[PDB]
């Protein structure tokens, strides 16, 4: 006795986190397969987690002054709060995942001329700068800048923080908040230019994003 | 079947008891890059309502931090939970209280909080359990306290008076006796002993008098010039290794959980 | 010459019930202090040791209205996610009827792991229609009533068809938090950020209308059972949770 | 237990198999208890298998302490229909025994 | 260093007299701590441990009469099943004969086991009858007087012809309970449905009317010991058990 | 290609003489098993048509 | 040393909570060596073996139970009427003690919290949630005020499994602040 | 005959938190007295000691 072909009723079927339960299914339909450019149209890695997430982008920027005085804050920043924006990549990454943990990479630049002398030093500091003594910064991961000696500093470091993740969203306290403060006088002779601008890189290390979301805030 | 009955589809566990762990542990991924086909099923039929639930890819939850698995049960009301309290007032008196699982007998007159919960998560419990009393108060106040099986004769129920028992009868149960200047405090062993298999706490009137009760306690008072201090007394049980509990049921509904609202 | 001498230490006479190694007796009633073996004979050999034996049995949590007068896109109910929710009740017996999966997580400070919503449908082999069925990662008070369907799918879900030779789909949320554990919070007095009790909440859409001819209702009610799977609770405490008046 | 909707009918019951009395255990929860489903678009049956479960090492029948099973069957959802169809169904309930063990012949009736 | 420090815990100086691990002391008054064998000299080599003892050696607990002027189907003595019944008893000296099963089982909340019915007749080798032994199993309160001797064949019994060369018949009562063990109820104020001391009652009517001649009673006693085998008593208790006035 | 378990419709119990043909079936549900009394709780042999 | 009260009347209690937070001055927090000690690194997580000395009074029947963070408990810093169920304050887990018989009490607080870790130095928000290992409630009973006062002091030992993740700068000396007593 | 004496010694009932042999709890708050286990997760491994 032959058996005669008939549909499958039920099934199941998804991708990624989406799930479909059809009662009244039948099969899907494909045509060709996936064909690769014997001839590249484009030669950049293809996108990834880490092209667009794990790279480099500037977050702030400020002067430095012969009128700041020893420990000015020259900046803090919320590290983290910065790359959420629009303004850089990574945004599409976070704006669609509810948490995340990961690491840091700071590079912070500046450019002196030889007749500048002085120093600056740039702290990751975890959750917020309390009342720690400033004298003591170097405790921190830090990178020291001095005029006579190196323009760039860079500091690397992994996920510190009391919960599991960080909530872009809606936060509970920032993850790291970076300082950057005087630590020897900017002074000049007469006629050198009086300030230096400062740029401040930073880019996320072993991205960990979880649990997509819709939401904006 | 031996029962001599027959039958055509099969018929397997429903609700099997102790199923999984109660911690973090692994006893790859848990489900995915596959196809969740446990994310369908009809679950009025009790095959395939065993079948494991999984809707998305997720990967091992990994390793709890800490030691012991909160959820056995053994471990979990092996933390003495609270009973009851009363207090003397006049000299020479003696309280007894019963220790029924009774979903019916309201507090202060019955099983409270955790104790009350607890014991109406499954239909049968036996075996010793290892009750614990406090005392606060007064000082110099010699006492005594006895266990008494379901079933005897013993002082009327959650009332202080004067205790129309033989000291020799008391004592006879097995007894015990202290004083609060030297101690504050008593932890003895209650046992198992009962003309049934087990107790119960669900069950209605008739039973729910003489099947829904381990025993009673007994506590005598005795050189207490009321010119001291009051004299309470707090009871708690903990379970123990050698306690059984058998066939689960559905949980008391909240408006029946009831606490002795105090302090 | 006797000399066995030991110092007291601090703690004197103190008692702890906190766990059995000090709440467990220190001497017995029991005549020459006997013991017990087991017995199973009336207990037809279901002996039980692990509250996961409740925590795993789908009970049932809330029942909720699917009708044609409701459209394309439209909110239909919407869940916190914690084993704590339940929202069922019977007016007389007058009750509040808890899951079996709430009465035991009720007990504890702390949860983790998969909560295991079932989703069993009551139509008739002449309806058709789909609910989309989606979880939005977060805490137990995100408004969330700002979201298109189409918005929803964005987040981790599921569709589900009526219609059919089945009639439960199951909806196994992920343990997705910023936190290892949540907190049992529904004792405290308010609420505040950070304190939370869901991991998220879940919503139903109107995927398909529900459509039908005229001799059957015009509507199809769904049961919503609530049962979790690898399951973690720690940090006993007592607390009745009431109702989730959604 | 077993039942017979017509498939123009919608909802559905729950049995289940309480000792004792149902006492103040959440409604919500009786699939705790060994129990059957019933969905009108599904099945119009349902069989569930016990073994002695009791305080006792037996039940008395001339006198009786508490009924040993409270079989209880509440609706599970809401019975509704399209305008014309038959406004209900009939319900049966069968039992037996299994591993009967008896006792004690006895004379008496009461 | 001297350093051994131990933790003073609760029930501090408390005294339990439970069972033997507590009650036993804790020094002694005796010389040099010594102890003392064993000597049956004067106690001709019975030493006593058990209970059972006494429990095994049957004891008078009845003693009812048999008339001519009973007729067929009479019920002639009706008693309840429980270790601790008895009822003879003497006027002066004033006492109420308690039977050593008896004595033994009241300091006892629980038994269970085959209690053992011996009924001995004091007839002469000119009477001729036969007694029907039943045992109508339930509780020690079941109104029984409503059974003809016809409906008692039911339950488990046993005939005896009184005419012979031998002169007592054993009626081993089957330990038949819907409970594990009976207690001793004879405590309590009143009664309770449930709290049961007897497994049922034991019976006792004509079978065949007792025929004779003339130059010989008209009548012939019966005694009615009693003890048990395969017993067990447990919970220990003080009560003097009193008489059973049937 | 995986099949999704789906009930089976027709089927047949009873015991004894008592026979159902039941034409939208499911599965029977039984917890636990049957218990030995490590104690009796009676010692007659249990009833038997040759008891009675 | 981490702290001390005194109670006034009758069937009253104190509920003090366990807060790194460097903000929190003293007495109404961290003082002297623990409050240096904790603002040395950003993590802690791990038991701590708390023991409590108590001062005057005796024959007073006493109570203390562990509240981890997130869960209901009398108002902090506060000496007042429980207004806790007899039942909820037992089921946390607690202990129960009498003056005469002791005078003192040292048991382990465990790691019971739904973070990964707590830390001192934080800002505001998460110094409000994320700053707390637990918290300590004692209930006096039997205290008729015609008699001498009761005093109750508290200090804590870290514990071998006790951890301590990141180091920071520590806290200025105008920050380190002490409980000036006797 | 149960008979194991011993006598109280010195300093009954005091205390010291000198060090941690006599500052170490005498029992615990945790369930079944349990413990814990090591966790670097958000401490990026720089466990700190010394
Ligand atoms: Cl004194
Ligand atoms: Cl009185
Ligand atoms: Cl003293
Ligand atoms: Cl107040």
């Amino acid at each position: 006795e032959q058996m005669i072909q008939s549909v499958d009723r039920t099934a199941v079927t998804g991708a990624s986190y989406f799930t479909s339960v059809d009662q009244s299914s039948v099969h899907t339909a494909e045509v060709g397969s996936h064909q690769i450019e014997p001839l590249k149209t484009s030669v950049d890695k293809p996108g990834s987690k880490k092209t667009q997430g794990e790279k480099f982008f500037l977050i702030h920027s400020a002067r430095w002054l012969t009128t700041h005085a020893l420990f000015h804050e020259v900046a803090k920043l919320d590290v983290v709060k910065l790359l959420y924006n629009e303004q850089f990549a990574v945004q599409g990454l976070l704006r669609y995942h509810t948490y995340a943990r990961f690491g840091i990479e700071i590079q912070v630049q500046i450019n002196p001329t030889p007749f500048q002398q002085g120093g600056l030093i740039c702290a990751m500091v975890p959750g917020d700068q309390s009342y720690g003594s400033i004298a003591s910064l170097t405790v921190y991961p830090h990178g020291l800048l001095n005029c006579n000696i190196n323009n760039v500093v860079r500091i690397k470091v992994p996920f510190i923080y009391t919960r599991g993740a960080y909530h872009f969203k809606d936060p509970q306290y920032p993850v790291w908040e970076l300082t950057i403060r005087v630590w020897s006088e900017l002074n000049i002779g007469t006629g050198t230019s009086a300030y230096t601008s400062l740029n401040v890189l930073a880019r996320f290390t072993d991205l960990e994003l979880h649990g997509l979301t819709p939401l904006s805030t | 079947d031996d029962s001599g009955g027959f039958s055509t589809t099969v018929s397997t566990e429903q609700n099997v008891p102790d199923p999984q762990v109660g911690i973090t542990t692994m006893r790859m991924d848990v489900s995915g890059v596959q196809a969740p086909v446990g994310a369908i099923t009809t679950i009025e039929d009790p095959v395939l309502a065993k079948k494991v639930p999984e809707t998305f890819p997720e990967l091992k939850p990994g390793e709890s931090r800490h030691t012991s698995d909160h959820m056995s049960i053994y471990k979990f009301m092996g933390r003495s939970h609270f009973l009851c309290t009363f207090t003397f007032n006049s000299n020479n008196k003696e309280y007894t209280f019963p220790i029924t699982l009774s979903s019916t007998s309201n507090p202060p007159h019955g099983l409270p909080s955790t104790l009350r919960w607890f014991f109406n998560l499954f239909q049968l419990y036996r075996g010793p359990l290892d009750l614990t009393i406090i005392i606060t108060g007064a000082t110099d106040v010699d006492g005594m306290a006895w266990f008494t099986p379901v079933g005897l004769a013993v002082d009327t129920p959650w009332v202080e008076k004067e205790s129309a028992l033989q000291i020799d009868y008391k004592t006879a149960l097995g007894a015990v006796r202290f004083n609060t200047r030297r101690t504050g405090n008593i932890q003895i062993r209650l046992p198992w002993y009962s003309y049934l298999y087990a107790v119960s706490g669900a069950l209605d009137g008739l039973g729910d008098k003489t099947d829904s009760t381990f025993g009673l306690v007994s506590i005598q008072i005795a050189n207490y010039n009321h010119s001291d201090e009051y004299l309470s007394f707090s009871c708690y049980l903990s379970v123990t290794e050698q306690s059984e509990f058998y066939f689960p049921r559905a949980p008391l509904n909240s408006n029946a959980m009831l606490s002795t609202e105090s302090m | 010459m006797m000399r066995n001498e030991t110092r007291v230490s601090t703690t004197e006479n103190v008692v702890n019930l906190s766990n059995y190694e000090d709440a467990r007796a220190k001497m017995s009633f029991a005549l020459d202090q006997e013991d017990w073996k087991s017995d199973p004979s009336q207990g037809g050999g279901i002996k039980i040791t692990h509250f996961t034996t409740w925590t795993s049995i789908p009970t049932l949590a809330a029942q909720f209205p699917f009708n044609a007068s409701d459209s394309v896109g439209q909110q239909i109910k919407v869940i916190p996610v914690d084993p704590y929710f339940f929202q069922m009740t019977n007016t007389n017996p007058d009750q509040k009827c808890i899951t079996a999966l709430a009465s035991i997580c009720q007990m504890f400070c702390f949860w983790r792991g998969d909560l295991v919503f079932d989703f069993q449908v009551f139509p008739t082999k002449y309806h058709s229609g789909r609910l989309l069925f989606c979880f939005v990662p977060g805490n137990e008070l995100i408004d969330v009533t700002g979201i298109t369907l189409k918005q929803a799918t964005t987040a981790p879900c599921a569709v589900m068809d009526i219609a059919g030779v089945q009639s439960t789909l199951r909806f196994r949320v992920p343990w997705i938090s910023d936190t290892p554990y949540r907190v049992n919070r529904y004792t405290k007095e308010a609420h505040q950020k950070g304190e939370y009790t869901a991991i998220g909440k879940l919503i139903v859409y109107c995927y398909n209308r529900l459509t039908s001819p005229s001799n059957v209702a015009h509507h199809v009610r769904v049961n919503v059972y609530l049962s979790a799977i690898n399951l973690e609770c720690f940090a006993p405490l007592y607390h009745a949770m009431d109702v989730t008046t959604q």
